[PDB]
């Protein structure tokens, strides 16, 4: 149902936006300036992307239960992705646990960002959000090298 | 080509250029660079590089370059006073004349004001040169705004036509953007042998090694924290870096 | 390619068409035009009649009342029909192809640049 | 009004030669939008008309011998017409739109030496 | 005042070069006017 996201400063016009979507067959990323749907979406005959209506001046292009993590980021025209797909044994709520994730993507865009969105495959036929703090934590490495436990170093005394 | 009163522009991005290539290729009748000499070029980077081309006269070259004046470069293309990238121009007499003359490359001769630099004016109302409104119908002192270069083959050289692209290197304020090619080498393992890894600068003995590092690590670190492992680009198999022989 | 065409003698008095037969180009397109001139024998020449490409009619202001111009695309002709025939009018009458009057600073329109020949003119009973 | 007055009158030119006619515009005739001269030169062969020889007074007309060719700058302008052919019996005529009225050169007489 | 030279040495401190083999290869030289 979640079919990737949307970012930008207005969403529209007038100034530049990123898009990644994903229909059936694999991501796009791409980055225009769009007119975007105040409520955009997709369907699901199978035919869908009511998303945007416009795609001027494009700058970059490219083509091609469950839980998925991602973490989104933007230093210096850089906009950083990492993400982890981790197997929940229930449906659709936060479990517990530990699992570090790694960094997929890197974009030298340019772009500045001040808001984004989601994007959702609609009826025809559960998410949160975080966000992110300067912190100083203490990761504990594995001797393969992969990071399996950390400590936050503001939450107590003990810590 | 394109025409000299709307000439085109293509805005070169990211991407590796090899301004060598071009340099040497001793086809070119003019190759000038202002802001940075030429062999300099495939060793700096900036955040856009344009290219805009045209078509003109043989002996209107000299017009395209900071600070001149003439028919081409008063209303036509004006290039900035600080100019930055570099103009490249060739004779092409066999593309473009056409016997009984190729009427189909027009030049602006009448504006009522210099262009600003990089300004492109593709109108096409009738000029007015007297006081005498115009009514868009031509006349004395109504004059039809764009003329033609009837280029033919037994022209003398300066009324051959030129072909001339200009690039213009720009830095606005991104993090980066087009940089010339790097370099390469083979890698020497056991010999306390200067060595360069995709930007990890040292010295030492390089050796086989027999840790694993996980698929996006590249180099490894000692407590005290100096490098001690890293991985070869190209055939991606881990060395160990142990410091040179010393005592 | 122009050629004026036209009677001889003349008589005074009555009006008078005059035929620059040309070939070669047409004459309504943004740059085009045709002069008519006379010279009598001994002067400098004389421009009488103009007329352009959306047929811009120009003449000479002293026999503006009498010279009338059309130009013929079609027939690659040019009428001007001329009134008032007088004995000082002892002139050939010429034609001349205008183009690109953006070029306009060189003759004084006693020229031009195409020019056919000219239909002699004496005024004698 | 700009007069035009010629150069050579009864030139006595031998034949083959350099034959020269100055034209002197009594005002700067430059159209000085176009750093380029305009004028142009006509030849009346006796009962014929005069014919433009050379337009932009350095484009020469086609199907004419580059052995004749013009200049001049300012109000000053001449010909360099490099020989005088036993074809150059002819009357001769310079001039400037740059005017009002019909301005003449006045016409010279070539006599071939 | 035939000033400005370029070449390959670069220079180093209190040296003068005074030489003209040119840099054509559409033409240079190393002088300006
Ligand atoms: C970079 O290019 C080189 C060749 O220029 C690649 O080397 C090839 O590696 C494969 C191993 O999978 C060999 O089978 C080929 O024979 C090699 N080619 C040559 C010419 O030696 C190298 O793999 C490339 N880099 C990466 C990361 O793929
Ligand atoms: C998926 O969406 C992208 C977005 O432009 C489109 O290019 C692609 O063609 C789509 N897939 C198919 C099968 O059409
Ligand atoms: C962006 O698009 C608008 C409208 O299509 C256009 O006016 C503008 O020139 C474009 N940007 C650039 C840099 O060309
Ligand atoms: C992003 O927006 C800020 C607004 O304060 C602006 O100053 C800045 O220049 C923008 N980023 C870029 C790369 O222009
Ligand atoms: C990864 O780590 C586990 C436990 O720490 C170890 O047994 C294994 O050898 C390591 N390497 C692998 C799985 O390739
Ligand atoms: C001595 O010779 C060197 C040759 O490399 C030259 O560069 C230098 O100028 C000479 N010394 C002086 C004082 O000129």
């Amino acid at each position: 149902i979640i079919r990737g996201w949307i970012f930008g400063t207005t969403l529209d016009s007038k100034t530049q936006s990123l898009l990644i979507v994903n229909n059936a067959t694999n991501v796009v990323i791409k980055v225009c300036e769009f007119q975007f749907c105040n409520d955009p979406f997709l369907g699901v005959m199978e035919s869908e992307f009511r998303v945007y209506s416009s795609a001027n001046n494009c700058t970059f292009e490219y083509v091609s239960k469950n839980l998925r993590e991602f973490v989104f980021k933007n230093i210096d025209g850089y906009f950083k992705i990492y993400s982890k797909h981790t197997p929940i044994n229930l449906v659709r709520d936060l479990p517990q646990g530990f699992s570090a994730l790694e960094p997929l993507v890197d974009l030298p865009i340019g772009i500045n960002i001040t808001r984004f969105q989601t994007l959702l495959a609609l009826h025809r036929s559960a998410y949160y959000v975080g966000y992110l703090q300067p912190r100083t934590f203490l990761l504990k490495y594995n001797e393969n090298g992969t990071i399996t436990d950390a400590v936050d170093c503001a939450l107590d005394p003990l810590s | 080509f394109a025409s000299v009163y709307a000439w085109n522009r293509k805005r070169i991005s990211n991407c590796v250029a090899d301004y060598s290539v071009l340099y040497n290729s001793a086809s070119f009748s003019t190759f000038k660079c202002y802001g940075v000499s030429p062999t300099k070029l495939n060793d700096l980077c900036f955040t856009n590089v344009y290219a805009d081309s045209f078509v003109i006269r043989g002996d209107e070259v000299r017009q395209i370059a900071p600070g001149q004046t003439g028919k081409i470069a008063d209303y036509n293309y004006k290039l900035p006073d600080d100019f930055t990238g570099c103009v490249i121009a060739w004779n092409s007499n066999n593309l473009d004349s056409k016997v009984g003359g190729n009427y189909n490359y027009l030049y602006r001769l009448f504006r009522k004001s210099n262009l600003k630099p990089f300004e492109r004016d593709i109108s096409t109302e009738i000029y007015q040169a007297g006081s005498t409104p115009c009514n868009g119908v031509e006349g004395f002192n109504c004059y039809f705004p764009l003329q033609s270069y009837g280029f033919q083959p037994t022209n003398g050289v300066g009324y051959q036509p030129y072909r001339v692209v200009v690039l213009s290197f720009e830095l606005l304020h991104a993090p980066a953007t087009v940089c010339g090619p790097k370099k390469s080498t083979n890698l020497v393992k056991n010999k306390c042998v200067n060595f360069n890894f995709n930007g990890l600068t040292g010295t030492g003995v390089l050796t086989e090694s027999n840790k694993k590092f996980l698929p996006f690590q590249q180099f490894g670190r000692d407590i005290a924290d100096t490098t001690d492992a890293v991985r070869d680009p190209q055939t991606l198999e881990i060395l160990d870096i142990t410091p040179c022989s010393f005592g | 390619t122009l050629k004026e065409s036209g009677p001889t003698l003349v008589k005074p008095t009555q009006t008078l068409t005059l035929t620059c037969t040309f070939s070669g180009f047409s004459l309504s397109t943004s740059g085009v035009g045709v002069g008519w001139i006379r010279q009598p024998p001994g002067k400098a020449l004389e421009w009488l009649a103009l007329i352009y490409w959306d047929d811009d009619k120009r003449y000479s202001p002293s026999l503006k009342s009498r010279l009338t111009i059309t130009k013929d695309t079609s027939k690659n002709q040019v009428v001007l029909t001329m009134t008032n025939m007088d004995p000082v009018d002892t002139a050939t009458y010429y034609c001349a192809h205008s183009l690109f009057l953006t070029v306009g600073y060189s003759s004084s329109w006693s020229p031009f640049d195409y020019w056919g020949q000219g239909t002699l003119v004496t005024v004698s009973s | 009004d700009i007069v035009m007055t010629q150069s050579p009158d009864s030139l006595a030119v031998s034949l083959g030669e350099r034959a020269t006619i100055n034209c002197k515009s009594s005002q700067s005739v430059l159209y000085s939008s176009n750093n380029k001269n305009y004028l142009a030169w006509y030849q009346q062969k006796p009962g014929q008309p005069p014919k433009l020889l050379i337009y932009w007074a350095s484009t020469r007309e086609s199907g004419v011998p580059d052995r004749f060719s013009g200049s001049g700058s300012g109000t000053d302008f001449t010909l360099t017409i490099s020989s005088l052919q036993a074809e150059d019996v002819a009357v001769y005529y310079c001039q400037q739109y740059y005017s009002t009225p019909h301005t003449f050169g006045q016409g010279t007489k070539l006599e071939i030496k």
